């Protein structure tokens, strides 16, 4: 079981690392903001900042609690 | 205990699996 | 200064620094012999071939064939008591 | 182009060994090339698929044939707690006389790696309980990959 | 008026070191400097070391352009002297480079047309799709 | 198992004679 | 062999043309110009790809984008 | 052109201008990096010898019985070792010596001129693929005559001889690797056309 | 002790997609260089210019996602794994007690785990285990080789092969046998896509051959 | 400045050599245990690897109170060959031996002071100029990289190599203690058991450490 | 005075002469030696160097092998036959550079000599010169441990 459990588990985690970089491949080239005017993708882009703004949030709130719980117990 | 003459039918069988790769490869990088 | 730009060899100090010119400095006792026996194989791709196709086949044959095999899990190897796991 | 990065021509001519590296790993981008068509991009995408298709393909008959042919099946079906399924035989020429030993745990006569790939159940819990099973099954995907 | 040939002028003393030439020279082309003096003193040389430059028109002969235009921004820079250079490659034929136009590309001349300019602001360039599968070396190109 | 001799032949042929003949005329290929 | 090109937004300061160790930008007079100048590139041979152009452009997004191509005997400077 | 029939187009390194040629260039070897015709002589050296070859083993199994794997290890000639080979390596190097240095230098036909050996020449080139094409075909035999040791062991006529008084249970497809050929056989029935789709269907 | 890991956990997801979602919607431009639409997808920066770019591309944003990708795979499968471990054991109390703390991890899942495996070379014999006992090492071996390519950049090694082409050059017996391709200090981008390459290599096979050979050598 | 290529193209040699030669031997010594061939790894009873020079200084230092150094009460230091020494029932010093597994190691510690002179040297030599940067004084002691050009100057300065310095003195020198650690414990630390004077390791270094393995 | 200079007058070229370079004994030995002579052919300079580096490789196989332990003096033979792969293996090496640098058609790029002179470039430069070379240097190297196994069961 373990050696299965990890096997998927880490064959996962690339497989999405994947998908965002074939994400960002997208928006890098063949990306058109001109008939994608007014779209679903062309408002995320028009906030960029709001989404990187609150995983920035998310991931430092979880930063310092959680690490600062585990120091607290050591 | 499997029969010592199934696996050489096998071995031959995956020889051609050998060539239509090639064949394949050939044809494609060839273009 | 040096210059000389008609000729473009000597500007570079390209010179061969330690070829000599002297010509065979070799027996003929020991000449005729060797000489003939070099140009045996003298092509590219029909013999550097040989060496790969049949020359690398004595791994596969002494590997195989010949029993000098050091406790090779090839031929001598397990005939000790095989180890069990504490479950099975 | 000649030389080797033969669908690029501004590394088909590179002085330096970055000709030799990024050859490699610019092989299978196939939006750059040299001239490549809307069309003939899905074609060599498509062609691929079967690569990739039927080497999965070998890469389980593989498994199969092994389990088949240098492990133990039976004796596992016959006490799947009390005994430990075995993958491909350990070659190496070099060893001892003590590591050949060591390694030989199992049912079988040389030195084998206990299989930890977990495979070996979903073949008896599917079911075969014969070698003769998974050989039968090894040569299909050899077949079928062809 | 402005390209020259090669007289003789002879080189700065020097007494040797491994910055130099090398196995492109052979092959491939190489640079050569040449400059005036006043009073003869030393002068960084780009390859290492110091050397000592003579009281006329000096020739010398360095592995790179990169290498050659260090040598000019040191003299002109410093003991405010002009300096021009040329590309030898082993064919025979020399090249006249460095100001071609016969003025240092620094200050404006006259009749030099000028290549790979763009006549819009970097915003305004084509996005990638515009330019697919038909292909150019970028968005900048089209 | 009683092909046992087969071990033998192929593992020096794939792990020594395939990868010196992959390493020759793949090296062939790079300049040309 | 890299690509260098030159926009609209020059102020024809001459600072890159300053700055490149081989010499490639060189100034070509002009009109539209404050002080009527603009750069240009004859040589994108010898563009190395320092990029100590776009660090001495003046201009708020700059004049000269140096855009790196394939690279040559010369373009990766070698003295091998 | 007759040409093993694969259908209609062989490669152009063999359009029978060489004698015996069928037009048979599987792996693309009758090609000339080196040469082609020199393979022609070491096909006609090995043929040659070759054919020759069973006229030793067939006929001592009809006759004496030391049949040729038992052939060379029963006899009371060898003399204390090194005689027994020493003897056989000199006589046919310097011949050999002669014709593989000289050949490859005084002309390309292997002892065709006949130099060193004249025949009665009566009549010489013109049929000199009959030659090479029955030799061909007793090189293939050569081949069985060891698996008829191999997987049978019997002599080649007391093989015979099972053939004879079985015809249907003494094949091969009995036998050992009958399992094997008859899948060989299978995949070579197949063999002809998939060479033949690269042209039609491409 | 579960509920304190699974925030390591969510930690690791959005500081994953962070960088991620980063590199997406930053591909097409950001303020400090809005060509990199034009400028290609991986490329090695910007040059050492208005604040010095580096890393400004999508890939190479891409590319320090893996390193994360690593811990919150690594979290997971320890977590996973030594919660098991007890169970299979027959106790709770070794990970409900302990797993608060971060020594526990240390001092418990990792101590106990590595007497097995460090014993397969052991000068007095070879376990059945020795095959992983090597491998743990080669699986150190790579993960520290990883760090030469990310950490030391190229200037360094360009410099260093001019001196070895001088002196393979200028030295005798070694005039007569060149090369073809002039020897180059490998590309920036090749480097760190080489050296992402030894880093997980190396960080698989370690955790590879502890959890095979912690549940080979003890069984559960 | 002038032959400066010679110089670190040389020194850039003697690393490769004792790179395989003083840490490769390891890696010998690790496989062919895990190989279950014990008779191979370079060790005590296996392939005899002992510093002869250094056994051999230490008996003229504990022959010198005799001649070379006529007037004394003994030796200088009792790591010569003299005799152990006890307090509180600790040790004191009694003297080291040293053994294949302290042979294997002072090359590893030659391997690093070597690499880590390189990579200072190269800082100097090549500071001012080098081949491919030939302006480079002007840049500064400390700058980032020049260009992305050239396959990219990445880290090119003089600052830039000391920078590399530190992560092999780093590791020079810890390796340098984990020696003298654990050697110290092996072969004198612990107390004074009279009979056995048992270490805190109980001896095992030449035997226990030759690989990576220990 | 100074002992030490640039090589042959100018300076600006790579290396400078030092006692190891321009001497009396190093210009001489370094030459000595069956590889920068001019005059002898390639066939011949193979059949020389290949012929020494067989012997002298022998001697680790044949003394620190895997199998330092027979009776038969099979310690000897298995390091002769490994020593002589060394031999069939540097032989592809060979070869290969051979096929690489040189094209049949382009002519010998070596250099003219030392001072003034420009004399016949180096015989061993193309395929020709340099596949002579090769199987000469499989006609030595062969030879090396031949003579290496018969100085170990003789003499
Ligand atoms: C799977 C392997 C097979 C099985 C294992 C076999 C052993 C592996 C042996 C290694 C063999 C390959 C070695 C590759 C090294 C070279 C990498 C390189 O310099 O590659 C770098 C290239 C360089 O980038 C390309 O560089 C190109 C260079 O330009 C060239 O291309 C231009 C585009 O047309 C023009 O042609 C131009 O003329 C020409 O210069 C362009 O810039 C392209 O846009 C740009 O993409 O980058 C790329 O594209 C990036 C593509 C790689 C992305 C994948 C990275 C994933 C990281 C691995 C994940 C960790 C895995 C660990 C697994 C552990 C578990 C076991
Ligand atoms: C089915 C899935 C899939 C497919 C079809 C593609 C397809 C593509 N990807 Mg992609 N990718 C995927 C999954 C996939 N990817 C995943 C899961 C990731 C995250 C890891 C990525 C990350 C990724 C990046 C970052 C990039 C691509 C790029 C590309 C394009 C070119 C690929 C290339 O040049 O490779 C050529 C082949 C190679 C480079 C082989 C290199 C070998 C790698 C480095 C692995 C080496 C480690 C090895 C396994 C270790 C062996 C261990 C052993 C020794 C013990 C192509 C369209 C590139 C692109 O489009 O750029 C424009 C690009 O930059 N992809
Ligand atoms: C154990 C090592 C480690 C740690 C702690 C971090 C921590 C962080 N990384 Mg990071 N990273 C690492 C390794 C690490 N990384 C590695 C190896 C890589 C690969 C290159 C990356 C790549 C990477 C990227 C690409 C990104 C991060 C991000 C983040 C932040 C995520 C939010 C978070 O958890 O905040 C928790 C913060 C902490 C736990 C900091 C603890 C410090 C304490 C609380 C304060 C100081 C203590 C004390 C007072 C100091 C006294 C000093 C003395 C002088 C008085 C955070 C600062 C992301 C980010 O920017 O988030 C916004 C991001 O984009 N990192
Ligand atoms: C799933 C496995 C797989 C598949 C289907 C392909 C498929 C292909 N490869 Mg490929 N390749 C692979 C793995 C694979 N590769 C690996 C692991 C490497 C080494 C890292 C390479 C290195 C490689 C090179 C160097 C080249 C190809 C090329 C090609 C194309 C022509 C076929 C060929 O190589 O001949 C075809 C798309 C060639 C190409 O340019 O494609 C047109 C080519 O030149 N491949
Ligand atoms: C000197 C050290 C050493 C060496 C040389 C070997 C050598 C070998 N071991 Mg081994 N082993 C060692 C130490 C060593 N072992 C130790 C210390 C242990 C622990 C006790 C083991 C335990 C062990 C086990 C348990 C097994 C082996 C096996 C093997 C064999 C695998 C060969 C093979 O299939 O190649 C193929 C190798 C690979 C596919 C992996 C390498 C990946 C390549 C290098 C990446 C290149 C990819 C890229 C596309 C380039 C293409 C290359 C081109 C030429 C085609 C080989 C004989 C196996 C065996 O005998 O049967 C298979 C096996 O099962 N070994
Ligand atoms: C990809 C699947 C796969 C893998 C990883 C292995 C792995 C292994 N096989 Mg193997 N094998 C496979 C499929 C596979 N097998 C199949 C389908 C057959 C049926 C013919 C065999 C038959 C076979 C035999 C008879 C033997 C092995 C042996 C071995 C071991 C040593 C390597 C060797 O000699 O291979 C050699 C294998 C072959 C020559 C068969 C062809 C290669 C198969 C089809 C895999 C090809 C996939 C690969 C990606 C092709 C790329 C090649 C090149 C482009 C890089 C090793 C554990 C040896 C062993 O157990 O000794 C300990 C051994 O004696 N194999
Ligand atoms: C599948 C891969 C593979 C295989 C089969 C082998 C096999 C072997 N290795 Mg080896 N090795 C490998 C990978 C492999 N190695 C790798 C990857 C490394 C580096 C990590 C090493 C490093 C290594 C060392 C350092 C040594 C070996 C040794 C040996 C030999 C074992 C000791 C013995 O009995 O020699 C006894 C051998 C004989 C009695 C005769 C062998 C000679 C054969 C029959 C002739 C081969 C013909 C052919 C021309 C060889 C060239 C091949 C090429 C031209 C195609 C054996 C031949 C030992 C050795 O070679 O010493 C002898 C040894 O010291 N190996
Ligand atoms: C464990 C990680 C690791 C390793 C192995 C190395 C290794 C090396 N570094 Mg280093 N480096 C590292 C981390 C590491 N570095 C880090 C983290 C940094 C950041 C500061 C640096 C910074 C750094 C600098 C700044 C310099 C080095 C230098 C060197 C080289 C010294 C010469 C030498 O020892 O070669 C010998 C090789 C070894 C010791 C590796 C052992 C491998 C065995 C013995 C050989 C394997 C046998 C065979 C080939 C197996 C393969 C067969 C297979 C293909 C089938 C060497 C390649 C210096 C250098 O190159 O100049 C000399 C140098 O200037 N490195
Ligand atoms: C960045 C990028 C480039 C350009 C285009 C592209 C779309 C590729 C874009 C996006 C890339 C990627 C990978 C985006 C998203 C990835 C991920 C993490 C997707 C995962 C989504 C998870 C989802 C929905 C889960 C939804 C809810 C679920 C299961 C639970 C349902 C249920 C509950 C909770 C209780 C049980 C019963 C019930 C009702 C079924
Ligand atoms: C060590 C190092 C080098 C030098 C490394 C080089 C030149 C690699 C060459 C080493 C040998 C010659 C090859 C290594 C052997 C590999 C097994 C080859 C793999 C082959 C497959 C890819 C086919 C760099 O060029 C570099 C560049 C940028 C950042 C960091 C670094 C860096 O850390
Ligand atoms: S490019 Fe930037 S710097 Fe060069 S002139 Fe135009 S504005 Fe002044
Ligand atoms: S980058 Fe190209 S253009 Fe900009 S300065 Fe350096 S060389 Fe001149
Ligand atoms: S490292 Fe690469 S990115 Fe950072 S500055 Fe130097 S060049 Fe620009």
């Amino acid at each position: 079981q373990a050696s299965l459990y990890t096997h998927h588990q880490y064959i996962a985690g690339f497989m999405l690392c994947g998908a965002f970089a074939h994400g960002a491949i997208f928006f890098i080239r063949d990306y058109d903001p001109v008939a994608n005017k007014g779209n679903v993708l062309a408002r995320i882009l028009d906030h960029k900042e709001a989404i990187i703004s609150h995983l920035s949030w998310v991931s430092l709130f979880l930063g310092f609690h959680t690490l600062g719980l585990y120091v607290h117990n050591d | 205990s499997i029969s010592e003459s199934q696996i050489f039918i096998a071995i031959f069988l995956a020889l051609i699996n050998g060539f239509l790769a090639l064949r394949l490869g050939s044809t494609l990088y060839n273009s | 200064r040096y210059f000389d730009l008609d000729d473009l060899e000597n500007t570079l100090g390209s010179w061969d620094m330690y070829g000599q010119e002297d010509q065979k400095r070799y027996p003929g006792l020991q000449n005729e012999f060797f000489e003939r026996a070099g140009e045996s194989l003298t092509r590219r791709e029909a013999i550097r071939s040989v060496l790969f196709l049949g020359g690398g086949g004595a791994l596969l044959a002494w590997g195989a064939k010949g029993a000098s095999d050091v406790t090779l899990p090839i031929t001598v190897g397990p005939q000790k008591g095989g180890e069990k796991g504490p479950k099975g | 182009a000649t030389k080797f990065p033969k669908f690029s021509q501004g590394l088909a001519q590179d002085p330096t060994t970055r000709r030799i590296w990024f050859g490699v790993a610019t092989a299978h981008d196939f939006e750059s090339h040299d001239s490549i068509t809307e069309e003939t991009l899905y074609q060599k995408i498509f062609a691929s698929h079967f690569g990739q298709l039927s080497i999965i393909f070998l890469w389980t008959s593989g498994n199969l044939f092994h389990v088949a042919w240098q492990g133990n099946f039976e004796a596992w079906v016959q006490d799947p707690l009390h005994i430990r399924p075995i993958a491909h035989a350990i070659w190496d020429p070099h060893f001892g006389q003590s590591a050949v030993e060591a390694f030989t745990r199992g049912g079988a006569s040389g030195p084998v790696n206990i299989a930890t790939s977990g495979v070996y159940q979903w073949w008896y819990t599917i079911g075969m309980r014969t070698n003769q099973d998974l050989y039968q099954g090894s040569v299909f995907l050899s077949i079928a990959a062809g | 008026t402005p390209p020259q040939l090669d007289p003789n002028t002879p080189s700065p003393i020097f007494g040797g070191s491994t910055g130099g030439l090398l196995r492109k020279a052979q092959v491939e082309e190489f640079y050569v400097i040449t400059w005036e003096a006043k009073k003869e003193q030393i002068f960084e040389m780009p390859t290492g070391g110091a050397a000592i430059m003579r009281k006329g028109p000096n020739l010398l002969k360095l592995a790179r352009k990169e290498q050659c235009l260090a040598l000019t921004t040191q003299l002109r820079t410093k003991f405010k002297t002009d300096a021009c250079f040329y590309r030898v490659f082993p064919s025979g034929e020399v090249q006249y480079l460095h100001p071609k136009d016969g003025v240092y590309p620094e200050k404006v001349n006259a009749g030099r047309e000028g290549a790979n300019q763009n006549m819009r602001s970097i915003g305004e360039n084509v996005n990638p799709i515009k330019v697919k599968f038909t292909g150019k070396i970028g968005p900048f190109d089209v | 198992m009683n092909a046992a001799y087969l071990p033998s032949i192929f593992v020096p042929l794939v792990g020594l004679v395939f990868p010196a003949i992959a390493m020759a005329s793949a090296f062939l290929y790079i300049e040309k | 062999s890299h690509n260098v090109k030159i926009y609209d937004t020059c102020i024809g300061c001459t600072q890159c043309v300053r700055a490149c160790p081989t010499d490639v930008l060189e100034m070509v007079p002009w009109d539209g110009c404050k002080a009527k100048q603009i750069a240009s590139a004859p040589r994108t041979e010898d563009c190395v790809g320092c990029k100590r152009c776009e660090t001495a452009c003046p201009t708020d997004f700059l004049s000269v984008r140096v855009y790196l191509g394939a690279e040559t005997t010369r373009s990766m400077g070698l003295a091998y | 052109r007759p040409m093993w029939y694969p259908g209609a187009t062989a490669p152009k390194h063999l359009d029978g201008s060489m004698l015996g040629d069928y037009g048979y260039d599987p792996l693309d070897l009758g090609a000339n990096p080196d040469s082609l015709a020199w393979f022609r002589e070491a096909e006609l050296m090995n043929g040659r010898y070759a054919m020759l070859g069973v006229m030793g083993g067939a006929f001592v199994n009809a006759f004496g019985l030391p049949n040729w794997w038992e052939a060379g290890a029963k006899v009371d000639v060898p003399i204390s070792l090194g005689v027994l080979i020493a003897l056989e390596l000199a006589i046919f190097a310097v011949f050999e010596y002669k014709r593989y240095e000289g050949f490859k230098k005084t002309g390309e036909c292997g002892v065709l001129s006949f130099m060193p050996f004249d025949p009665l020449n009566m009549r010489s080139e013109e049929n000199k693929l009959k030659e090479l094409k029955n030799g061909r075909l007793a090189m293939v035999a050569s081949v069985g005559f060891i698996s008829q040791y191999l997987v049978t062991g019997k002599g080649p006529v007391d093989n015979l001889k099972d053939h004879i008084v079985d015809p249907l249970h003494n094949n091969i497809y009995t036998s050992s690797v009958g399992n094997e050929v008859t899948v060989a056989i299978v995949f070579a029935a197949m063999w002809p056309m998939f060479a033949e789709a690269k042209k039609a269907l491409g | 002790g579960d509920f304190l890991v699974h925030h390591a956990i969510a930690l690791g997801l959005h500081t994953t997609t962070l960088i991620l979602v980063k590199g997406a919607l930053d591909a097409r431009g950001s303020k400090l260089m809005p060509d990199k639409k034009d400028f290609g997808y991986s490329f090695p920066c910007d040059g050492p210019g208005r604040g010095g770019t580096c890393d400004i591309s999508a890939w190479d944003a891409f590319y320090l996602s893996v390193f994360w990708m690593l811990n919150t795979i690594g979290w997971v499968t320890f977590y996973w794994h030594w919660k098991h471990l007890g169970i299979w054991q027959g106790n709770v109390n070794q990970f409900n007690e302990s797993s608060t703390y971060l020594m526990g991890w240390l001092r418990d899942y990792l101590w106990l785990n590595s007497s097995q495996l460090i014993n397969g070379y052991n000068p007095f014999g070879m376990n059945s285990l020795s095959v992983w006992a090597w491998m743990f090492l080669f699986g150190h071996l790579v993960y520290a080789t990883g760090f030469m390519f990310l950490i030391s950049w190229r200037g360094y090694w360009q410099e260093l092969i001019e001196t070895l082409a001088w002196a393979h050059e200028r030295t005798p017996l070694a005039n007569l046998v060149r090369w073809k391709d002039k020897p180059v200090a490998l590309s920036i981008v090749q480097a760190r896509l080489v050296g992402l390459a030894h880093f997980s290599v190396g960080y698989i096979f370690t955790y590879a051959a502890f959890l095979i050979a912690s549940t080979s050598g003890k069984f559960g | 400045i002038r032959h400066r290529d010679a110089i670190i193209s040389h020194l850039n040699w003697v690393c490769i050599f004792l790179g395989f030669h003083s840490f490769g031997l390891y890696i010998h010594n690790d496989t062919m245990s895990a190989l279950g061939r014990p008779q191979d790894m370079f060790s005590d009873t296996t392939i005899q690897l002992q510093p002869i020079f250094a056994q051999w200084i230490q008996s003229i230092h504990y022959a010198a109170p005799q001649l070379t150094a006529p007037t004394a009460s003994a030796a200088t230091s009792l790591t010569w060959g003299g005799d152990i020494v006890s307090v509180g029932g600790k040790v004191a010093m009694m003297p080291i031996s040293l053994g294949t597994s302290d042979f294997m190691v002072h090359h590893i510690h030659a391997f690093t002071i070597h690499v880590t002179a390189l990579i200072l040297l190269k800082g100097v030599l090549y500071s001012r100029s080098s081949r491919l940067i030939p302006d480079k004084a002007n840049l500064g002691f400390r700058f980032p990289c020049d260009g992305p050009g050239r396959g990219g100057t990445c880290q090119v300065s003089a600052w830039d190599h000391v920078f590399l310095g530190l992560f092999w003195m780093y590791n020079s020198l810890s390796i340098v203690i984990f020696h003298f650690s654990w050697k110290m414990q092996s072969d004198v630390w612990g107390t004074v058991s009279e009979s056995g004077v048992s270490h805190i390791t109980g001896g095992n270094f030449a035997n226990s450490a030759n690989a990576i393995n220990g | 005075k100074q002992v030490i200079q640039p090589i042959n007058g100018d300076p600006f070229i790579g290396m400078l002469e030092t006692p190891v370079t321009s001497a009396p004994i190093v210009a001489g030995f370094l030459s000595n030696l069956p590889a920068y002579r001019t005059g002898v052919s390639p066939l011949l300079r193979g059949v020389e160097i290949g012929l020494t580096h067989g012997f002298l490789v022998a001697g680790p196989f044949i003394k620190l092998g895997p199998l330092r332990d027979a009776a038969g003096g099979a310690a000897e033979t298995a390091g002769c036959l490994s020593g002589a792969l060394l031999v069939i293996i540097l032989t592809a090496c060979l070869t290969i550079y051979g096929q690489a640098t040189f094209e049949d058609d382009e002519p010998q790029i070596g250099v003219k000599t030392l001072s003034g002179r420009d004399i016949a470039r180096d015989p061993l430069q193309s395929a020709e010169g340099w596949n002579e070379f090769t199987s000469g240097w499989l006609v030595g190297g062969l030879s090396g441990v031949a003579w290496a196994y018969l100085c170990t069961q003789f003499l």
